[PDB]
């Protein structure tokens, strides 16, 4: 529908994006999404607090 | 002072190839038709759809 480009920003919560090793190949590069961190925030530090 | 928005030749097939996409960039307005009788049945059903 030419909603997506340079001049949208599509905006998600963490339910679309769960399991962020898979990305569907319709997904829109930019898309702009909120998540718990699973990068920084590590399973030693998780068990620690 | 008329506003043509756009021109659309649906040269290939109507419900398969990206002509779907030309239609659905339009919006309100007065979409003048050209098309033989046949065809233009499809064209309108599309436009329903």
């Amino acid at each position: 529908l030419g909603l997506t480009g340079y001049d949208f920003f599509w905006i998600v919560p963490s339910l679309v994006s769960g399991n962020t090793e898979l990305i569907p190949k319709e997904f829109p590069s930019g898309l702009i999404s909120v998540s718990y961190d699973d990068w920084d925030y590590s399973l030693e530090a998780r068990v620690r607090d | 002072g008329w506003d043509m928005q756009n021109v659309i030749t649906l040269d290939t097939s109507f419900e398969d190839a990206k002509t779907q996409v030309q239609l659905k960039k339009i919006h309100s307005s007065v979409i003048l038709l050209y098309c033989s009788k046949d065809e233009a049945v499809l064209i309108l059903s599309e436009a329903r759809s």
